[PDB]
């Protein structure tokens, strides 16, 4: 997922 | 996107065009925007 490598 | 709408749908990924008339499919350089919205550009610059 894209919002996923830094979901923070 | 409310920061940018414009720049994320004219161009819209980090990725750049190469479009050639010759070629029905045009994958080359540009992967198509798969969701085009903040996404991966979003995530590149670190937000």
């Amino acid at each position: 997922d894209y919002m996923g490598w830094m979901d923070f | 996107m409310d920061v940018v709408d414009s720049l994320l749908v004219n161009g819209s990924n980090i990725t750049p065009p190469c479009e050639l008339g010759l070629e029905n499919e045009t994958l080359f350089c540009l992967d198509q925007p798969r969701p085009s919205k903040e996404w991966q550009p979003a995530q590149v610059i670190l937000l």
